[PDB]
């Protein structure tokens, strides 16, 4: 007789998808985040060897897991499609030799256009605004010289700057989250939205930044479910 | 560098040397082998659903 | 006669005694020298009116035939006398007026009865279908599915169940007469039904309101009060309609809706379906700051703002808190009926037809398999 | 619920059986 | 024959109101007797050509609104009942809601 | 194999003129986006200006937004970069860096330190 | 310049091999099997569903014994499935969620899981303690793990993102040989049957025989044109198949050193994620972004069936060590055996 043996069998799969249904609610209640910087960006920092740094935060009793690659290599065509199933992205940006910026900008591109995160939103950090202040007011043109299209902008006029900052770097603050922005309202197709920030690593709510946008996001999924947005 | 280049060289002399046989053979011994195994191959020829286990 | 006669007689003999005691209650009005004395002609009762002039008064309900937005004419002979028929020289009033329009109000309830057997014949054969695509294709299963679900079988069971009451039970003169509890229990899963109808759209309201408004990233939601909502609750106002349906004012198959008995059915459920409309009121208000977050064209933004408002309609059953009341006028009312008829009975198939036909992710689904 | 929205069913139900199951009342000579 | 018919169901409606002259004036102690009279009459004449209502049957109607109810003074659930049954269920629903959530 | 070979380059004076050419070989051209990546002595690769399969879409960065032209003949597998008013400061060897998949509006490591579809690079020296 | 002297002997050595398989290509595999018969549509049904995973499944592995296989997927999930009656024989919790292979062990005792961690995590099976618990972790790897594949129950040969293959000792958990030829992207790699030698797909369009005991590479096969995702042996262990981000299967060979065949279709413009032959090698079962699998004819180089009942990505297939069955995992969380 072995129907003995396969009653056994049903009944370990009864734990199995016990543990299963379990696991699945810890896993829908977490959100995956993806801190996905641009080098020498300062996301180190924004959290304050392994393969993947696992970072667990919770926030009005809403549980994130950041991941920050550590020891991937710059190649991203192939580990980059491991995060099509994350809530956010969260793209540190220097914002200040190499042109950074359109290194940031180039990875932002292939990012947003990558037929894989179509619907992953990205939580745009442009972190180190305070290096950003003395770059604009003390002479060193870092934006300009790398940007011809800065001389032919001006800032906005509905752009809320900070109260004490001098229009010179507000100017090249939001030029540059235009540059970002131009990929968005570009590739958006209504799937995912860009979600541009001003982090200087040095803020207390850039986790609340982005528990506030993760928020969008998932309104703009829930939204789209019922085909209302 | 100039030292790492080197070894992609080296490669190529352990690549270029090798015994290499005709496409027509490499081909008819592929073809002779998915004809020897087809009769034991259930995705090529069905096996009635007695035996299939799915 | 039936109950309807009984209390259709005690409403009469209850205006007879009132007037009676008005009669003695007034005094003698003298009018324009020889007047018409006040007179009780057997349904209602005339004041003291001058020779000549032509009284007016609204329609009795003691008739089912009779409605009390017609008005009735009582002429005054110029003689102190009140106008008499020509047919046995008896003083009579003219009440033709209540039912002369009985056969085209059974007519217009025809084309409304019929607009409610063809709609609920879509909101089946559509939804058995579309019930059928969820339950088959697991993969669209969510708890956003889960619910529509129990939605689409509350639009198949209350359709089902209206059909069978309104097939079998209304038009049958034989069936009503006899008025058996056959008709007074299908009355009850009829009420029942409804009363889940309606209650499941304040489920799915409350899902999409705590999907979108307020609790946004919490997911699997405890359905267990769904599905109590949903099916255990709407029960309570039933079973207490029901019984106190047949202690007081107990009538042929439960068909009068007169009485005020029924607002504890469709009380709990009009101030449901009110809560939903502030959940309408909370999801658009949402939807808006989303595309404004965007900085979207104010013409597509409204296009997109009213389309999202008129699908949520069916789904929420909106109809029942835009146009919730009658309107007394005869022409405005008429256009009512034909308005709210064709939104109430063709509900289930716009549920069906926007929310699964018209649904992207169920159009990819089936397209594949 | 007589004029109410969620009885429009009851209603139209109420209207096709009063008037198709009752005959018409009489108001000719010898009613009021 | 139908004079005869009145005074049948006359002293009948009295015969039953009579012991009941102490507060015949209350209009739930004479709900049924002041139908049971006029139902009479109706069915009377139904009996001969003569319709209700009719001059021979609303005089006996008119002397009953004389002798007992004149003398004195003039003025289904009830509303207290009925909302106990509505207003529970209709403010329930909003503790539901918010336990829902 | 992927094969690419660029041509032209060289010592030019400054505020001169370059045309540098990219025979693309062993892989079916029109189909990739074509870009132009430059590593300076003493800094890192850097994009300079992509292309798109179709030659309708073209890219440059911030700056030779206006001196540097690309160009690309899909009938003749090749990418050309006209680089007009050169600096002293395009002095790099530049590399013809194919996309990785096709039929992608997606670029990626086109930059990187080691990437398989970046050619072997010209020496363009602007002194 | 001397690096420039260097690349003349390369270059020079590049077009003696482009000379060398020339000669070798006097026919093709169409010419030599343009007579033969045509295998005709080969419909596969769904016979099994296995959707107990939550997140998207990114790799799976058949057992030898042809009825247990084990499934990867990004929630940190190694369930292991009795696909005769889909009862989960096990579902083992993984440290990192974000695992990119599993490897079933042909002795059944032990199973593996790699990705974004760089760490390959053995599970053994057999316990007698209740649990199953990880055996040996081999953090040697500097980039993440694309592939991993048992020889042995001591070793295993994993290749991983940093364009490096490595051959691991379970018992000291130190690699005993490092293969350093890839200048891409290893993404996947497929052991013989005799497991000698094995072919590793990476980045760089190029595919490499390497000898696991010699620890060089043997032959290099540099054929596509984008970065080959997917590789799998021929069953009699001279050719292999690579499934790469051009749209097109290349049928190699160790012998010829050359492309024998391409399996292109106007229709399909979608890279590969997955390929596998069947127990004849006939069947070309390759695994594309157009959310089905395609039955492609290993010698006609036509399409013979496709296997559309996956809604997300098909990430990764396998076929049975018999033939009887082809589990192929998507990224819509669910398995489906064909
Ligand atoms: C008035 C007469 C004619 C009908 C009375 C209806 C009830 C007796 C039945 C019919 C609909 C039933 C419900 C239909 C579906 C569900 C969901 C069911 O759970 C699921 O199916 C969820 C899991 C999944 O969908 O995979 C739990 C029981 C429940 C509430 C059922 C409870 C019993 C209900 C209320
Ligand atoms: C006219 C008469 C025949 C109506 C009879 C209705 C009952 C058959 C219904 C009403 C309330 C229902 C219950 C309401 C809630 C639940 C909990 C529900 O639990 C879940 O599915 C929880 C899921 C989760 O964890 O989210 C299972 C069905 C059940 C027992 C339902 C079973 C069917 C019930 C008893
Ligand atoms: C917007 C949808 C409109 C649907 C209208 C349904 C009308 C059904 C008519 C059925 C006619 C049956 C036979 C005639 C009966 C009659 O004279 O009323
Ligand atoms: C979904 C199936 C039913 C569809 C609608 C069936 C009823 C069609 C209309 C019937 C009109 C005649 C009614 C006769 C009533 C009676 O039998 O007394
Ligand atoms: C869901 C639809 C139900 C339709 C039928 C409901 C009414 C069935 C009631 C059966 C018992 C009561 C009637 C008994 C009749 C008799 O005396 O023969
Ligand atoms: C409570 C839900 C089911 C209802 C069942 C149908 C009841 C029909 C009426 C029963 C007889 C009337 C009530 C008892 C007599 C009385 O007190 O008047
Ligand atoms: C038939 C149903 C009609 C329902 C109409 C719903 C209209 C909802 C209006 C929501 C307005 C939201 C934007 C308000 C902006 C503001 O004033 O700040
Ligand atoms: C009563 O009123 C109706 C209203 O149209 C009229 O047709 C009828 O002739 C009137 N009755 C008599 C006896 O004139």
């Amino acid at each position: 007789d072995q129907r003995n043996e396969e009653k056994a069998q049903r009944e370990a799969n009864k734990k199995i998808e016990k543990q299963l249904q379990k696991d699945k609610q810890v896993y829908r209640a977490t959100h995956r985040l993806l801190l996905l910087g641009a080098g020498e960006s300062g996301k180190n920092t924004i959290v304050k060897t392994s393969g993947i740094f696992e970072t667990k935060f919770q926030v009005d009793k809403v549980n994130f897991h950041m991941f920050d690659v550590g020891a991937q290599r710059d190649e991203r065509r192939k580990w980059i499609q491991c995060f099509n199933d994350v809530t956010a992205i969260i793209f540190v940006v220097a914002s200040s030799q190499t042109n950074r910026l359109q290194a940031a900008l180039k990875l932002f591109d292939s990012i947003w256009n990558n037929k894989w995160l179509r619907d992953t939103s990205v939580i745009l950090f442009l972190n180190k605004q305070d290096l950003l202040a003395e770059k604009v007011l003390a002479g060193k043109s870092k934006i300009e010289d790398y940007f011809p299209e800065f001389a032919r902008y001006t800032t906005p006029e509905d752009a809320t700057p900070e109260p004490g900052e001098d229009p010179r770097v507000t100017r090249a603050k939001y030029f540059i989250r235009d540059e970002f922005l131009r990929i968005s309202t570009a590739s958006g197709d209504g799937r995912h939205y860009c979600y541009p920030h001003f982090t200087c690593s040095v803020d207390t709510e850039n986790i609340r930044r982005v528990f506030n946008d993760c928020r969008d996001i998932i309104q703009r999924m829930h939204l789209r479910q019922y085909e209302l947005l | 560098s100039i030292a790492q280049a080197r070894k992609l060289v080296e490669q190529l002399k352990m690549e270029a040397n090798i015994d290499r046989i005709k496409v027509s053979k490499a081909a008819a011994d592929l073809m002779a082998y998915c004809e020897a195994h087809a009769k034991e191959d259930p995705l090529l020829t069905p096996v009635p659903a007695s035996e299939n286990p799915f | 006669k039936p109950f309807l006669y009984v209390v259709g007689r005690k409403k009469m003999m209850d205006a007879q005694y009132k007037c009676y005691d008005r009669m003695q209650q007034l005094p003698a009005y003298q009018g324009e020298g020889p007047y018409c004395n006040r007179t009780w002609d057997g349904w209602l009762c005339w004041d003291d009116t001058p020779a000549g002039v032509l009284s007016y008064q609204f329609c009795p309900d003691y008739f089912p035939d009779f409605d009390p937005s017609e008005k009735v004419t009582k002429y005054c002979d110029e003689k102190g006398v009140w106008f008499k028929h020509p047919e046995n020289n008896r003083t009579w009033s003219n009440y033709t007026m209540c039912n002369a329009f009985t056969p085209e109000k059974l007519k217009n309830a025809y084309v409304l009865y019929y607009l409610a057997i063809v709609g609920h014949s879509l909101s089946i054969f559509t939804l058995v279908i579309s019930l059928g695509i969820f339950v088959f294709f697991r993969s669209l299963g969510c708890q956003r599915v889960t619910l529509h679900k129990n939605m689409f079988l509350t639009y198949i069971l209350n359709s089902m169940i209206i059909i069978i009451h309104l097939v079998e039970v209304v038009p049958n003169g034989e069936l009503v007469r006899r008025d058996p509890v056959s008709c007074k229990i299908l009355h009850f899963f009829h009420q029942y039904m409804m009363a889940c109808n309606y209650f499941w759209m304040l489920c799915e309201g409350i899902y999409l309101h705590t999907l979108i408004v307020v609790a946004v990233f919490t997911e699997k939601q405890r359905l267990r009060w769904y599905y109590l909502l949903g099916w255990g609750f709407p029960l309570v106002p039933t079973t207490i309609h029901a019984i106190t349906r047949a202690v007081y004012f107990n009538d042929n198959c439960w068909l009068s809706v007169e009485t005020h008995l029924l607002y504890i059915i469709h009380g709990p459920v009009m101030a449901a379906l009110v809560v939903n409309f502030f959940f309408l009121l909370n999801i658009v208000r949402v939807l808006v700051t989303k595309m404004r977050e965007t900085h979207e064209a104010e013409s597509h933004m409204y296009l997109k703002a009213v389309k999202a408002t008129m699908i949520l309609v069916p789904l929420l059953g909106i109809q029942f808190v835009v146009f919730p009341w009658r309107p007394s006028n005869k022409m405005l009312g008429k256009i009512y009926d034909y308005v709210m008829h064709s939104l109430i009975h063709f509900q289930g198939f716009f549920v069906a037809t926007i929310y699964c036909f018209c649904n992207n992710e169920v159009q990819t689904t089936v397209k594949r398999q | 619920c007589s004029n109410l929205s969620t009885c429009v069913l009851g209603k139209l139900s109420q209207e096709l059986h009063k008037l198709q199951t009752y005959p018409r009342t009489n108001t000719g000579s010898g009613t009021p | 024959n139908y004079e005869t018919a009145v005074q049948f169901c006359w002293n009948h409606y009295k015969d039953q109101m009579d012991p009941i002259e102490k507060d015949w004036c209350d209009w739930a102690m004479i709900s049924r007797p002041y139908s049971t009279l006029r139902d009479c009459l109706e069915h009377f004449a139904e009996l001969f050509d003569l319709g209700f209502p009719n001059p021979l049957a609303e005089r006996i109607i008119f002397e009953t609104h004389q002798i007992h109810f004149a003398n004195c003074s003039l003025v289904d659930p009830p509303e207290d009942v009925l909302l106990a049954m509505i207003i529970a269920p209709i403010c329930l629903i909003p503790f539901l809601i918010t336990l829902v959530v | 194999q992927v094969q690419l070979q660029e041509s032209g380059g060289g010592l030019v004076q400054p505020g001169g003129s370059l045309r540098l050419s990219c025979a693309a070989s062993g892989f079916t051209f029109s189909n990739y986006k074509m870009n132009w990546v430059r590593q300076a002595p003493g800094k890192g690769l850097e994009w300079v200006s992509d292309i798109s399969q179709s030659g309708a879409s073209i890219s440059y960065t911030g700056s030779v937004k206006g001196r540097f032209t690309i160009s690309r003949d899909n009938a003749k597998n090749t990418l050309y970069l006209q680089m007009n008013s050169l600096k002293p400061e395009d002095t790099a060897v530049y590399y013809c860096a194919r996309c990785p998949a096709p039929f992608t509006r997606d670029c990626f490591d086109v930059t990187s330190t080691t990437y398989a579809y970046r050619g072997q690079g010209t020496q363009v020296t602007v002194s | 310049s001397e690096l420039d002297q260097l690349r003349q002997e390369a270059e020079q050595l590049k077009n003696q091999i482009r000379d060398a398989r020339k000669a070798c290509a006097d026919a093709t595999l169409s010419q030599i099997t343009n007579n033969i018969d045509p295998v005709g549509r080969i419909q596969m049904r769904t016979r099994r569903t296995l959707r107990g995973h939550l997140a998207k499944i990114y790799a799976m592995h058949w057992g030898t014994d042809s009825r247990l296989l084990v499934s990867a997927s990004q929630d940190g999930k190694l369930i292991i499935w009795d696909s005769y009656t889909t009862n989960k024989v096990h579902a083992i919790p993984l440290r990192s969620s974000w695992v990119m292979t599993c490897a079933y062990a042909p002795s059944g005792n032990y199973v593996a899981c790699g990705g974004l961690d760089n760490i390959c995590s053995i599970y053994n099976l057999k316990t007698r303690e209740g649990n199953v618990r990880v055996s040996r972790e081999l953090a040697g790897h500097t980039g993440y793990l694309s592939c991993c594949r048992f020889l042995d129950d001591n070793q295993i040969v994993t290749s991983s993102g940093d364009t490096t293959c490595a051959l691991w000792d379970i018992e000291t958990g130190q690699q005993t040989t490092t293969f350093t030829g890839h200048t891409g992207d290893v993404m996947s790699l497929s052991l013989a049957p005799d497991t000698r030698l094995f072919v590793s797909g990476a980045c760089d369009a190029s595919a490499k025989l390497w000898d696991v005991r010699e620890g060089m590479c043997r032959q290099t096969f540099t054929g596509h044109e984008s970065d080959i995702n997917a590789i799998c042996f021929f069953p009699n262990g001279n050719a292999f198949a690579t499934g790469s981000d051009d749209a097109t299967c290349r049928l190699f060979d160790l012998r010829a050193d050359q492309e024998l065949m391409t399996y292109s279709h106007d229709n399909i413009i979608c890279g590969i994620t997955s390929v596998s032959f069947s127990k004849s090698g006939r069947l070309l079962l390759a695994g594309y972004d157009d959310f089905n699998c395609n039955v492609w004819d290993a010698l006609k180089a036509d399409r013979a069936g496709v296997l559309a009942g996956h809604d997300n990505r098909v990430s990764c297939l396998g076929v049975t060590d018999d033939g009887m069955a082809v589990a192929t995992g998507s990224w819509d969380s669910f398995l489906k055996i064909w």
